[PDB]
RNA sequence: AACGAUAAAAGAAGUGAGAAUCUUCUUCGCCGUAAGGACAAGGGUUCCUGGGGAAGGGUCGUCCGCCCAGGGAAAGUCGGGACCUAAGGUGAGGCCGAACGGCGCAGCCGAUGGACAGCAGGUCAAGAUUCCUGCACCGAUCAUGUGGAGUGAUGGAGGGACGCAUUACGCUAUCCAAUGCCAAGCUAUGGCUAUGCUGGUUGGUACGCUCAAGGGCGAUCGGGUCAGAAAAUCUACCGGUCACAUGCCUCAGACGUAUCGGGAGCUUCCUCGGAAGCGAAGUUGGAAACGCGACGGUGCCAAGAAAAGCUUCUAAACGUUGAAACAUGAUUGCCCGUACCGCAAACCGACACAGGUGUCCGAGUGUCAAUGCACUAAGGCGCGCGAGAGAACCCUCGUUAAGGAACUUUGCAAUCUCACCCCGUAACUUCGGAAGAAGGGGUCCCCACGCUUCGCGUGGGGCGCAGUGAAUAGGCCCAGGCGACUGUUUACCAAAAUCACAGCACUCUGCCAACACGAACAGUGGACGUAUAGGGUGUGACGCCUGCCCGGUGCCGGAAGGUCAAGUGGAGCGGUGCAAGCUGCGAAAUGAAGCCCCGGUGAACGGCUAAGGUAGCGAAAUUCCUUGUCGGGUAAGUUCCGACCUGCACGAAAGGCGUAACGAUCUGGGCGCUGUCUCAACGAGGGACUCGGUGAAAUU
RNA sequence: CCCCCGUGACAGGGGGCGGAGGACCGAACCGGUGCCUGCUGAAACAGUCUCGGAUGAGUUGUGUUUAGGAGUGAAAAGCU
RNA sequence: GAAACGAUGACUGAAUCCGCGCGGACCACCGCGCAAGGCUAAAUACUCCCAGUGACCGAUAGCGCAUAGUACCGUGAGGG
RNA sequence: CGAGCUGGAGAUACGCUUUGACUCGGGGAUGUCCGAAUGGGGAAACCCACCUCGUAAGAGGUAUCCGCAAGGAUGGGAACUCAGGGAACUGAAACAUCUCAGUACCUGAAGGAGAAGAAAGAGAAUUCGAUUCCGUUAGUAGCGGCGAGCGAACCCGGAU
């Protein structure tokens, strides 16, 4: 059939203890210096569109 | 080459195979031959030209009546492309004349010969085949059939002179496989190469036999055939 | 884990709640004898338009072959039926059968075939040989005229009516070239200024004293009835009379004139995009069919549907005072199919699946040719997850020092070889072959000169490491085993040394043939055959050959006798009744095929007791011992070759031995070449790894 | 088939021309040799490459016939 | 089986009322019956349908179906 | 019957109805095309005809099997009935006669039922008086590789 297969079902602990590390990281969030509306570090602020002055419309 | 009937191969009986193997074959149309002959008597015929027939192992020949109508006719080892041939008892022993025993002398060499005084020719048909007559017995006559069996045939039954055309089946060699296709299918199959559950001789380890049957039941080489039947005392010595 | 081919994609613009994915634009890349286009089958509305956005879509969807609504499909001439017949089906009567049912002459059903009248353009969002415009043709009923007497079947005959290969002449479709014509413009990077560049370059019909290959044809009088059931003026058979080349009849197509059509583009309006109006040129030359002229020519054996329409005839029958045939105008025009996909995401494969699917068309350049191969037109696609990374390991690849089979069950795998031309070419042979044997040289460009080109030959010069410069593209040889040979087979582990084979034999069968299917005295296959034919079995081209043993088995042959069934035949025994009777069982002898018995038969089962192996082969596809023994080849040889004979256990049509040629067979050897290996390395791609989206399975 | 030479017991040998073949090479087409890949596949039998036939015992559509101890079969107990 | 009687596919083949069959080989007797012509209600079997009832079921039960021979699978019959 | 109706359908609109709708009970008249199917053909539900009457629309007929003709049969039925034909698994701890069983199945005819039925009978009393069904007789008598196993009938009691 399928050569190498699980030898018992992977109890609630076990299974669970595995997904200890799936923990997804909220994004470190700064306020833009302009429009006033949140933005990643080193990217575009999304509002205006400023990053030192104005680069990117709407 | 004139004017004759659709022949439409057919191997299978009213549904199964019963004459096995046959198959292949170019395709063929019939010739409707006159065998009897005898409402042709009195009216002398000249021969138009001898031909190809594949439906027989002899040539055939077209016959062109005084009164019009033509005839296709067995062609007799010896007859030529112009040639005058009549039917009726006053007709000569010569090559193609048709007529009965009785008029026919003793040691006369003859082929197409009926059973019964008409239906038609129903001996020596095929290439080289003759029948020599050895004498009158009554309203009979005692002939040696092409094998060599001595019928006691009534001088009554119609006849033509001569032995029969197509030269021999000899030069004839087939050669190849293929030949033997452009007519019927692959032929012999072997019972040996068979299996127990369709041959007896099938089965076994490799090349073998052990009993000698056919197909279905009996026993192939030595064993008469014939059965304890009525046409038998109109027949004397059988044997080749 | 996967997201279904390694044919890419990129950016810009738009839309939208939302966009890698939908739209438009410009690039890119992929197919192009297809991955374009046209049918058929099959599917069924999937086609178009306008909406939608649960589910379906291997991701996302604003999108679709999906959900909804509306529409679209038009025929006297295309396919089919009102026409015809094949295989087959069916079949009043007729033949068989426990039944139900099985057969069957005529007839009837049945396209896969025969027959048959329409072309060219236009154009919905979606149909077009159907609608529309232009100009045709077909039959039918009648109307006016012509003509002035036949018309001619349910029957005859003629005719339709037929293969395969090879091929001459002319031709178009159709394709190429140009300082031919026509149209638009411009070009600049260095140049060109047009003799450059790009595009187009004739389709339908009518008429002609125009060119024309090829193709098709004999006419008439008479006689015999004995032939077409009969008739016939028709057809056939025989005869007489003008039949060589000529001569009639046909023009495939080409040309000219006209006319309708189209035609590169051009012109306005534009409602984000279409619509209406206009319209230039038509040349010279080369190629060219599987289409046409056409039922041509020749060669061949394996000897190549039928029926109707159709053309010719009389029988009947109506009428000669209104014939058929012609001509022109009116009229007439039935039923079904027709959208759409259709080598595929709409069909069969459970899937939007790397498979399968019959027919047609399928351009250009280069290339001996070509539907091959590389690029490419028209046209159609990038294959419905994506983005980074550049580990192991996996697949699919490229190169590789020296070595070159040492790998290994085995050169398995992969190299090498590769086309066309020229030279050259063995053993052996069945005289054909082996043979592309082997081996060698060439091959690009330019100029001159020679010829038969689409090009080729000679001479001279140039360039590169290299000239079939890329793609398609045999490695070869020595010996053996088996089978002759082409072929065939285990759909889905066996392609072979199996089966078939031409050739050989033994044998059975006399025709309502043996034999086979079958309820059957049916019917049929064998066969519309007839022993130079048909069945069965074995062997297996060809060459030389096929020994001995008939006791057992089987087949064929004999009868002097033994055996042996029902039945004929009743001697004798017994039951009951007073009795005549009525009753139970009943020998002898006679009574067929078989079996015992005698003889033969081996290309019958068989044997090497009935006899003990004739050649020929032999450690073999057969051999235990065994890696027999000596020789060969190797540095070394359980295999291979060759002798030998001690054949555990070869041997003559379960054929013996040998054989040229054949082989995706099997074994052994050599040359070549090589990552098969010493012994691995580096490089590419696709997974594997990482993010975002969708998210299985055995197992437990 | 037409021309050319040769007579030892000989056969044909040469040219022309023709256009044979279960002939060759090779696409379509029909097939399935060897390896690898695939092996909860793209796929209930395939893929790339390589290979066999390729005017014949050839391939193929449509229509129709033969079936369960029955059919069919260039013969494996194959297919139905 | 000592196998009568019915039945009849094959060959045969009679008596006619001091006549014929029967009574479990066969005989005598004793006893029961008139074949070889037809017709014939009712009591019995069943439940597609109908009505009534039930120590019958109540949605994995009960018909397969609270309705469906449908969806779906299969060329098909068939299955569901 | 006596006020509602306009089917499930929950759906709006037009309406109909005490001159008694609707629904219920009972007759009729229509009734396309297929289907025994029946003019002929056919891949059911579609093709193609002819004869008659008819102004076209339209109406009727054209199959065979019996008998003069009236008139009768063709096909369809859940089970039940009878007739022609007639398995195996299984039991016999194997299997062959036997069993399963004249069961399953196929076929023909038929009806509301059928079949059977008026003693050349049952039978042992010189008793009975057409048939079917139930009880019983009775696992008796008997059959039987006398093995597995199969198994009556008269009498009597009823339904009729
Ligand atoms: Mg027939
Ligand atoms: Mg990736
Ligand atoms: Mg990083
Ligand atoms: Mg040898
Ligand atoms: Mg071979
Ligand atoms: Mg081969
Ligand atoms: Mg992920
Ligand atoms: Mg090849
Ligand atoms: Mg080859
Ligand atoms: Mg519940
Ligand atoms: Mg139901």
């Amino acid at each position: 059939a399928k050569h190498p297969v699980p030898k018992k079902k992977t109890s609630k602990s076990k299974r669970d203890m595995r997904r200890s590390h799936h923990a997804l990281t909220a994004p470190n969030l700064t306020e833009c210096p302009q429009c006033h509306g949140k933005k990643l570090s080193h990217h575009i602020c999304p509002n205006c569109g400023y990053y030192d002055g104005r680069q990117v419309l709407a | 080459l004139t004017e004759a009937l659709p022949k439409t191969g057919g191997r299978n009986n009213r549904g199964r195979i019963t004459s096995r193997f046959i198959g292949g074959g170019h395709k063929r149309l019939y010739r409707i031959i006159d065998f009897k002959r005898r409402d042709k008597s009195g009216v002398n015929a000249k021969v138009a030209a001898i031909e190809y027939d594949p439906n027989r192992s002899a040539r055939i020949a077209l016959l062109h009546y005084a009164d019009g109508e033509k005839r296709y006719i067995l062609a007799p080892e010896g007859l030529t492309v112009g040639a005058t041939v009549n039917a009726g008892p006053e007709a000569e022993p010569k090559l193609g004349n048709a007529l009965p025993l009785r008029f026919v002398p003793v040691g006369a060499v003859v082929h197409a010969l009926e059973l019964v005084p008409g239906k038609g020719a129903q001996l020596a048909r095929s290439a080289g085949t003759s029948v020599q007559v050895q004498g009158k017995e009554s309203d009979y006559v005692i002939v040696r059939l092409p094998s060599g069996e001595l019928r006691r045939v009534h001088s009554e039954c119609y006849a033509t002179i001569g032995a029969v055309g197509n030269a021999e089946h000899k030069n004839i060699v087939l050669g190849k496989a293929g030949r033997s296709r452009w007519l019927g299918r692959k032929p012999h199959q072997r019972g040996s190469a068979m299996n127990p559950v369709d041959h007896p001789h099938g089965g076994g380890e490799g090349r073998t036999g052990a009993g000698r049957v056919p197909v279905t039941p009996w026993g192939k080489p030595t064993k008469g055939l014939k059965t304890r039947r009525k046409r038998k005392t109109s027949d004397r010595f059988i044997v080749t």
